[PDB]
């Protein structure tokens, strides 16, 4: 069953909505499953709250296999293999990457 | 001046509202690590 | 893609089917470690395998350290620090609190505290002088005079 549970700390968004409407679902609409799930996504996100709004850094593990992303391709999280991405989307990943000082894999599961 | 002494003064007569700690945390660190404080040093440094 | 995907049978080429998906790595748990309490956490475990192989003991100073020579300068002088003050030629007593109590043992953190006090003032001098070279008039003669 392993590995996939890594590159989970990178997508900067997602994650946050998946939170904030079970975090609704459980409070604001007091739902019991969502109680369920609720002590489990606090479990898993505390680190998240313990350094609110903070980017994941960069890394030249990431910036390396991002200018690569055209030849040797990027393993995506739901996704089964590398996509090869198009220049545009490198190079725009590299200008989100200096424009909010997110690491470079953030960047590209960001756009 | 004993050691012992100065040890207490740093760390109970002037105190971490003296070292402005949260400003200044390493200054803090450095000043009962220097005068081998180690075991309130890291509980202190454990705290941040 | 086309020449391959009609090959398996009939144009020999290496691909018992296409590969397994991204699978490297052993499985990291999610991980909630950061890169420097991970960087620590590798040093941690190249400590400890030493000691279950029966290897010589190593500098467990040095091995925390050298976490330190990635970001933060004042965390890279913290160590410095750390280093400074733990060189010490302890008695090889069973009882922290004796060491901790002698005479010897405490002149000796003084006497570590004042050296690493005066090389700190050293490398302050040195930078101040070298960032005002016009006005220090160094010339060619080392020393601390």
């Amino acid at each position: 069953a392993t590995p996939l549970a890594v590159n989970s700390a990178a997508s900067l968004w997602g994650p946050y909505k998946d939170i904030w409407h079970k975090v609704g679902n459980a409070l604001w609409r007091r739902q019991p499953e969502a109680v369920h799930l609720l002590d489990k996504i606090l479990k898993k996100h505390k680190p998240d709250f313990i350094s609110l709004f903070k980017n994941p850094p960069k890394n030249v593990q990431q910036h390396e296999k991002v200018q690569k992303a055209s030849t040797e391709g990027v393993a995506i999280q739901g996704q089964q293999g590398t996509r090869l991405l198009p220049e545009q989307l490198i190079k725009e990943a590299f200008i989100l990457s200096d424009l909010f000082d997110i690491g470079e894999l953030a960047a590209v599961e960001l756009l | 001046l004993t050691l012992s002494q100065f040890q207490k003064q740093l760390l109970e007569d002037y105190g971490e509202s003296h070292f402005t700690v949260n400003q200044q945390p390493f200054l803090y660190f450095q000043v009962l690590f220097l005068t081998a404080q180690f075991e309130a040093a890291v509980a202190f440094l454990f705290r941040m | 893609h086309t020449l391959l995907a009609s090959g398996e049978d009939a144009l020999d080429f290496t691909q018992e089917s296409e590969p397994s998906y991204i699978s490297d790595v052993g499985p990291p748990g999610r991980s909630s470690l950061d890169n420097i309490e991970m960087a620590y956490a590798r040093q941690i475990y190249i400590y400890n395998e030493k000691i279950v192989n029966g290897h010589l003991q190593p500098n467990l100073v040095d091995l925390c350290a050298s976490v330190a020579e990635l970001d933060d300068k004042s965390i890279s002088d913290m160590w410095t620090m750390v280093k400074q003050m733990t060189d010490v030629l302890l008695t090889p007593a069973t009882d922290a609190l004796k060491n901790r109590s002698s005479v010897e043992v405490r002149m000796e953190f003084v006497r570590q505290a004042l050296a690493y006090l005066e090389q700190s003032y050293k490398n302050y001098t040195l930078v101040t002088v070298f960032g005002n070279l016009h006005q220090a008039q160094l010339g060619g003669v080392p020393g601390t005079y």
